[PDB]
RNA sequence: GGGGAGUGAAAUAGAACCUGAAACCGUAUGCGUACAAGCAGUGGGAGCCUACUUGUUAGGUGACUGCGUACCUUUUGUAU
RNA sequence: AACCCACUCCCGUUGAAAAGGUAGGGGAUGACUUGUGGAUCGGAGUGAAAGGCUAAUCAAGCUCGGAGAUAGCUGGUUCUC
RNA sequence: CAGGUGGUCGGGUAGAGAAUACCAAGGCGCUUGAGAGAACUCGGGUGAAGGAACUAGGCAAAAUGGCACCGUAACUUCGG
RNA sequence: CCUUGUCGGGUAAGUUCCGACCUGCACGAAUGGCGUAACGAUGGCGGCGCUGUCUCCACCCGAGACUCAGUGAAAUUGAA
RNA sequence: GAUGUCGGCUCAUCACAUCCUGGGGCUGAAGCCGGUCCCAAGGGUAUGGCUGUUCGCCAUUUAAAGUGGUACGCGAGCUGGGUUUAGAACGUCGUGAGACAGUUCGGUCCCUAUCUGCCGUGGACGUUUGAGAUUUGAGAGGGGCUGCUCCUAGUACGAGAGGACCGGAGUGGACGAACCUCUGGUGUUCCGGUUGUCACGCCAGUGGCAUUGCCGGGUAGCUAUGUUCGGAAAAGAUAACCGCUGAAAGCAUCUAAGCGGGAAACUUGCCUCAAGAUGAGAUCUCACUGGGAACUUGAUUCCCCUGAAGGGCCGUCGAAGACUACGACGUUGAUAGGCUGGGUGUGUAAGCGUUGUGAGGCGUUGAGCUAACCAGUACUAAUGGCCCGUGAGGCUUGACC
């Protein structure tokens, strides 16, 4: 009936979501701006964004904790480094999300998602 | 807005409640009433499940009467509950214990503390 | 004559005695009059009347007129109660002070909204075996009428569908405590609805 | 016990050691009973000599469930145990003993022989 | 099941009656004057008045 | 795959190529149709629209209304 | 276990499949399972036997002839007065 | 085209094992996708209190499951 | 066959079952008679354990359903 | 040129020749119970042991376990035990193939719904200018059950035995609606523990996979087995029945005029839908104030003139939902995500001091998440297009102008 109950299914288990959704957000500590799908992008920004807000305090027991939730090491020093050194004070919305049309093949809805400061 | 109803919570709670946690041993002073007197009567056993819900909070304690396990599921803050008085504290590791029921008479032992 | 509120909460009292009484909480913001309608202008005696809070690009024009004969600076919806002999100022503001305690009174709200049900869960029909070789119908509904006679199924036989948010009203709910300065009611039991729900409270039709 | 088939021990002194319930008296379709509630036994297991014999319709009181009973404040009392008191035809136990706790729901006008009895 | 008579094409073209196709919200970019979807960006990457990729 | 230009007597003879029917599917236009029950027509019949010439015509549509249960075969007999 | 089987459930029945799948199940050093080559055929083979099997066909295969068998039966028989 | 198709090779940790789980060498993402998260359907997961009251029938599901040691009834063709 | 024969046992209650009786419609000694350990994906009964079989279903997870994009059937059909 | 059995399951619907509950007459009806006959169809109206069963026989209930019709209602809803094709056996019958007032074991149940019907939910249009909102209620649906104790009263009644009607509580059952505070269930989105293994360079720490690997718990939501509420009283018209006055017919008679009492039936009452009620109703408010031409004067079409009230598309969403619709919101913003606290759940992380040969032992500490929960807002995403809707609303008659 899902009366105020949070998350996508997306057509997929839950241990494939976990995997997606960290294979997205740190494709998007990467390159700062991916091109993915639109039901899919607002569930990245519940994943991502609390990995910034947790690189925004420097130590040791925060980057084995990011790299429990993204395991991947150069995503995590392109966190801590980068990113929670230039959100340092930004309180949240730490990525636009951006609509883009609609993809070809089939007719899925599009999106761009972006990290609001990026250098360009 | 739930902090009209959290207020009408906070006036219903002033209640002591000394601090207690799963698997100690505690005497809940219970009143009874029917045919109508007005005496307190002892519930000595063993703090199996709390729930920590403010007003609707609630303790679970077990005890063994003359062979039989019972269960009292408490509401903490009922006029029921007279007083609450900790008999010696539990070391246990875990929140709900409830695996105290398929244990007997040495097995169901907690620990002390300190 | 009633009152319009919201569906808070549900909470729960402790007496002396050692009873803890189910309560609903229904806070209720001093409703305003707005139309007071008579037999010589609308053909029935009634009151319109209105809970406070809308914002202006939300009001249309012909909506802020009406609010505008009324000084009242009126909110979210208009709802109207059919009055026995009372009469009201199309200024005047009605609050819960229109209750005491005891008091039964019966709550309308608007159910909670389960999606299509199916004729389990909404006519409490009765599921077939789910392993003696049942086939495919295992919650599916058994016949849906006889035979060549009638020929056709019955007007307003039980299937399944919109089983949810409909009017409903629960009638005889005693009224354990009315809160004239935080303006609340508190009810004893359960009211339709989901919290914030817009809620009609009104005298018990059955005395 | 609480329904038809259901088996449950026996909580006064003379008989039984296990009986089942074969109906639960009240209503019509009256489907499960509490404490404080009348259901008919059949004696599955008794002792060599005591008031009752194996293999006999006979008529008991439910005094202890593990669906428990519910107090005014909300608090319930929940038991390790299903247990009955076996009656006569007076519904007056038979028994001259009771083992094992009950509860204040049974001392009304009809049981309050069983709570004088019981080592509650 | 099946029909029992075929259908006319009366009531064949009765039935897609509403299977007509609705239009988009479109809309023009004040800078640069390009019609784009509403809410979404441009096909040249403006998004209100910026070029964000 | 088309729009022209050329070619030819002719390209709506353009190669799937003479003629190019019917079912079937379209666009345009005129009239009818969203309070009215059934073999879908027929008798009556208003209005509207086109050509014409006088109007007591011709073509289209057919509101409204009376009567009206296809066809074959098989049968004592079939809306069946 | 492989392998060979095919007892049960459900799915599937316009199937993924003109007999399968999934979960369980039987035999699994033997009267076993199997590759390759060969032998036996239509009132005739073969059959630890069911009328089983003999190329998705079997109380007598398939194909082509007799042959447009026969049908006291069925259905249909086309312009007008 | 979830079928069928003789034979050969066969690493690591756990393991009796060529079972099985996870992996190496090696191969692959099964040629429609994207959403949504109704009934119902399918294949599963957990379940209060009862525990075969189900049903034609414990069908199905649940349960049992290893190794060592102890212990082990009737009956027996002396092997079980 | 009468028939759920009758009696005993098992159940609260048992057309089935077990043990009997003999009144064998219509058993009978290699179309073998009566037993029988072991065996059985064999038929019928009863018990323990176990349970969504059920009282009575509740929630959850995946695959369809529903929606959008692309492709695109079938049985049927006198006309509606 | 096919209308596919019996029974169970699921769902029913009607009848009244009534099983229970309600109103009565007569009794060989003292009372408690009954017998029998009227009136009455509103709601109720078992669970099991046997058998394939319908039935039946039994055990225990209940207020009661009614009788019928509906293709002995219902297999494009289920089952498939009985009958029942192919196998096989027993008894019997026949020389035989084979057969049966017979038994016995085994044995494939297809269909994606076009039309009518039904449950839901919309799109169009119409309601005579359009709009935002609130409603009247013609009509229609739902609902309607009942047991026990107590109190009158061991009083009426009866030699005693035995036992009331009539009257008001308060406690159940079955049923229904809402709900989620409580008691729980679930909670593959939360936190732990742990087995096997591979990886992250290694140690630590963690992560994949193993049904969520297996499990302990568990937030929000949904949920029952949890909680709360319901069935009415009351009114009107009646049914049998009981009359009052009262003739025909000096009297007698409920009746022929006239007047009454009288039931869960009927009409309201209670709940929900409801102006597509084309008979399309009613209120309150709002918004729009330019000209030529032919031809036939509801006069219309044509152009120039402008587009309001408002609605919709779109976007952010929802305790609303299949799509829709409905609801909230779109910077004059708090709609969603994040962030900031607060809670909750889990149960003392990592790292290092400490400690032992090693597995393992306190604090920091009752931590970091945070899932859905509760609290401000200019962190992010909700962009002041012209797409719809226009420019004062026909005529006739009447009353007051």
């Amino acid at each position: 009936m899902r009366h105020r109950k949070s998350g996508r299914h997306l057509s997929r288990t839950s241990a494939h979501r976990k995997a997606m959704f960290q294979n997205m957000a740190v494709s998007l500590f990467e390159h700062e701006l991916i091109k993915t799908t639109l039901p899919k992008a607002k569930e990245l920004r519940r994943v991502a964004e609390p990995l910034i807000t947790l690189a925004k305090e420097d130590s040791v027991a925060n980057r084995r904790l990011a790299f429990d939730r993204t395991r991947s090491k150069a995503a995590v020093g392109k966190l801590f480094n980068d990113l929670g050194k230039r959100y340092a004070n930004r309180p949240g919305g730490y990525l636009r999300i951006l609509k883009c049309g609609f993809r070809a093949g089939d007719n899925a809805p599009m999106a761009y998602v972006e990290l609001v400061d990026r250098p360009v | 807005t739930n902090k009209i109803i959290q207020q009408i919570e906070a006036e219903q709670m002033n209640k002591e409640i000394p601090a207690f946690a799963p698997g100690d041993t505690v005497i809940v002073q219970v009143k009874v009433k029917e045919g109508d007197r007005q005496r307190l009567q002892a519930f000595e056993g063993v703090v199996i499940a709390k729930r920590n819900r403010g007003l609707n909070s609630a303790f679970t304690v077990r005890k063994i009467s003359n062979g039989v396990g019972v269960e009292r599921t408490f509401q903490t803050y009922s006029p029921i509950v007279d007083s609450l008085s900790v008999k010696r504290r539990g070391d246990v590791r875990k929140a709900k214990l409830y695996y105290l029921r398929a244990l007997s008479g040495k097995a169901a032992r907690i620990k002390e503390k300190l | 004559i009633g009152v319009v509120g919201r569906k808070c909460g549900m909470t729960r009292i402790f007496t002396e005695e050692g009873v803890s009484i189910p309560v609903t909480v229904i806070e209720v913001e001093p409703n305003r009059v707005t139309q007071f309608k008579t037999e010589e202008t609308d053909g029935y005696r009634a009151v319109q009347v209105t809970a406070g809070e809308r914002r202006a690009s939300r009001v249309t024009k012909a909506q802020a007129g009406h609010f505008a004969k009324a000084n009242v600076a009126a909110g979210r919806g208009v709802w109207e109660f059919r009055l026995g002999e009372e009469q009201y100022a199309a200024g005047d503001q009605i609050t819960v002070d229109l209750f005491q305690a005891g008091q039964m009174v019966d709550v309308t709200g608007e159910s909670k909204g389960k999606g299509f049900a199916g004729t389990i869960k909404r006519w409490n029909f009765r599921g077939q075996d789910n392993t003696h070789g049942n086939s495919v119908s295992h919650r599916v509904p058994g016949s849906i009428g006889q035979c060549q006679t009638p020929g056709r199924v019955f007007k307003g036989k039980k299937m399944s569908g919109h089983l949810g948010a409909e009017r409903v009203t629960v009638q005889s709910l005693e009224i354990v405590r009315v809160d004239a300065e935080r303006n609340l009611l508190l009810v004893k039991g359960a009211v339709p609805g989901a919290t914030g729900g817009d809620v009609i409270v009104r005298p018990a039709a059955k005395a | 016990m609480i329904q038809t088939q259901s088996m449950l021990d026996v909580a006064d002194n003379s008989g039984a050691r296990r009986v089942m319930c074969i109906k639960v008296l009240g209503g019509s379709h009256r489907r499960y009973a509490g404490i404080g509630d009348i259901i008919k036994v059949t004696v599955k297991e008794a002792i060599p000599r005591g008031k009752v014999k194996k293999g006999q319709v006979m008529t008991a009181v439910v005094v202890r469930t593990k669906h428990g009973v519910r107090r005014t404040d909300g608090s319930i009392i929940r038991f390790d145990g299903n247990a009955a008191v076996l009656l006569n035809n007076k519904q007056e136990p038979i028994g001259t003993r009771i083992f094992g706790p009950v509860t204040r729901e049974l001392r009304t006008e009809k049981f309050m022989k069983i709570v004088s009895l019981a080592p509650e | 099941a099946v029909q029992q008579n075929k259908k006319s094409r009366s009531a064949r073209d009765m039935r897609r009656s509403h299977d007509a196709l609705e239009s988009n919200a479109l809309s023009v970019e004040k800078s640069t004057g390009e019609v784009h979807l509403r809410h979404h960006v441009s096909p040249d990457g403006f998004y209100r008045g910026r070029k964000v990729v």
